């Protein structure tokens, strides 16, 4: 997956907060940016199959 | 940009002009001991010449090759060259003005050959293309005659061999200490003295063995000898060169200080004034 | 204000300030105490007003004169930053004096150089 | 006609603006510093002879 200028997405987001009226922080950008990003770029994994046949409910075996 | 970054190349610029000052005061000493190695030098030629010159032109003259002309077929260069850059333009002045010799000689159909003294010229000629027959390298700042031996023997083998019709030195002249000048001056066959033979009746030597003997070495000597003194003469006028070059190199550094510090206040500034706008603007 | 009692007598009067980039220090410091928005380097809005309302009563005059001569330091060596800027703008002659002028036991130390009148 | 400074304009009106608390922008500039000079110097014109004629209802003629 290619996110393509995540420096967007976080002008958009800048831009939502401030019309919200949230407490900007330095260059004006909300203070949960982070939390942003991280908490999406945190679902790239590599899962073991064990989870996958949890996931699957046994229909997939042994593939990560 | 921003005001660190700047800070940092201010810094670098400021290490520079110290280097070069360094080297401007470095230079500045080698050229007085460069100089003073040069004055060593005239009494043994001046001497040796003033023998030639009876010997050559006094009541009695000899047919020796070296002393009359003959049909140019071809010529010799001996060139000399800085081991060390950060000259400026001494070497490529000298360099120039060979290939526009070179180039004349070489209209008229007669080929020349190079023997070359430091290795600056050496790559030069190397990279220009030009027929490279001996060389010597890294002398450094300890030029001896004992080194150019080599050089000057191929030329004169190669002269008496009847291969060169005339042969050339090519080097830096120290005249002053804020002007050096290229010059290409003949040294076979030898130059037309200002002497004059009526001084030389008041007597004659004891030759022993024979004075025939005695002028083929005499002249040898004397070809080795101006070929030393011009390279302790391009020595100094490279330290000189070296000298004046890094004065104006210091100076060129502290006018872009100035410069810098322009962009750098104007940075500091900038990033005051948002920060401070940043936050005020922040609140309520 | 003493300064101008002795002009309104008729006397040509000298005025020393020992430092009036403090002056504009101490208008910044109150400024923010008041409360006003920030302007170009942080120094205060009402800058160039507040200089110019002290630097434009000494004057001559028909009656008198005062002239000034001011000590004034530069922040980061910097004659851009805006205290320098707006000071430089009223005055007319600048004496700089010089340690080395001083080391080689020549007084006053003067700079002819970069001393400098218009 | 000569304005002596117009950075001394731009300065008292920078003033103006902080002190009725406007959000400035680049060198603490406001917003509208553009605008400020702009509506000036527009005024600097040279304006042909219908314009005189129908400014002056009609006294001036053919001059511009």
């Amino acid at each position: 997956i290619i996110y393509d200028d995540l420096s967007k997405q976080a002008v958009a987001y800048r831009q939502i907060s401030l019309l919200l009226r949230r407490p900007p922080g330095r260059e004006a950008f909300p203070g949960d940016v982070f939390y942003l990003h991280s908490r999406l770029l945190e679902r790239a994994a590599r899962v073991n199959a064990e989870y996958v046949e949890a996931f699957t409910k046994g229909e997939v075996k042994g593939k990560t | 940009a921003g005001a660190k970054d700047i800070r940092s190349k201010i810094a670098s610029v400021q290490n520079t002009q110290k280097i070069t000052k360094a080297m401007e005061m470095v230079a500045a000493s080698k050229m007085r001991k460069s100089q003073d190695r040069m004055a060593a030098s005239r009494p043994y030629a001046e001497t040796m010449r003033k023998v030639i010159g009876h010997l050559a032109h006094g009541n009695l003259e000899y047919k020796h090759p070296y002393l009359e002309d003959r049909d140019v077929k071809r010529v010799g260069y001996l060139v000399v060259s800085t081991d060390r850059g950060l000259a400026g333009g001494l070497n490529i002045n000298l360099f120039k003005k060979l290939l526009a010799e070179m180039k004349t000689w070489t209209d008229k159909g007669v080929q020349a050959d190079l023997a070359m003294i430091g290795s600056k010229g050496v790559s030069f000629f190397n990279s220009v293309g030009g027929n490279v027959v001996a060389q010597v390298t890294g002398m450094g700042d300890n030029p001896s005659l004992s080194e150019l031996i080599g050089p000057v023997k191929v030329m004169l083998q190669a002269y008496d061999e009847g291969r060169l019709d005339k042969l050339y030195i090519v080097s830096n002249k120290f005249i002053n200490t804020m002007s050096q000048v290229p010059t290409i001056s003949q040294l076979l066959p030898l130059p037309a003295s200002d002497d004059d033979d009526l001084k030389h009746k008041s007597w004659d030597y004891l030759y022993e063995p024979d004075p025939k003997a005695l002028l083929d070495t005499l002249l040898r000597r004397y070809v080795e000898s101006q070929v030393y003194q011009g390279v302790v003469e391009n020595l100094a006028s490279e330290q000189a060169a070296r000298m004046v070059a890094m004065k104006a190199a210091t100076d060129n550094g502290g006018s872009l200080i100035k410069e810098l510090q322009l962009v750098y206040n104007k940075a500091r500034q900038a990033s005051i004034t948002q920060e401070l706008t940043e936050i005020v603007s922040g609140a309520a | 204000t003493m300064a101008e009692k002795f002009r309104d007598e008729g006397r040509d009067v000298l005025l020393f300030v020992d430092n009036i980039y403090r002056y504009t220090l101490a208008g910044t410091e109150v400024s923010a105490l008041l409360g006003r928005m920030p302007s170009a380097v942080g120094y205060q809005p009402t800058l160039a007003e507040e200089m110019g309302v002290l630097q434009e009563r000494i004057t001559s005059t028909k009656t008198g004169s005062i002239t000034s001569v001011q000590a004034v330091y530069v922040p980061a060596d910097d004659l851009t930053d805006p205290s320098p800027a707006t000071t430089f703008a009223h005055l007319d002659a600048t004496v700089v004096l010089s340690r080395q002028i001083a080391s080689l036991g020549i007084y006053p130390a003067v700079d002819p150089l970069d001393s400098t009148s218009r």
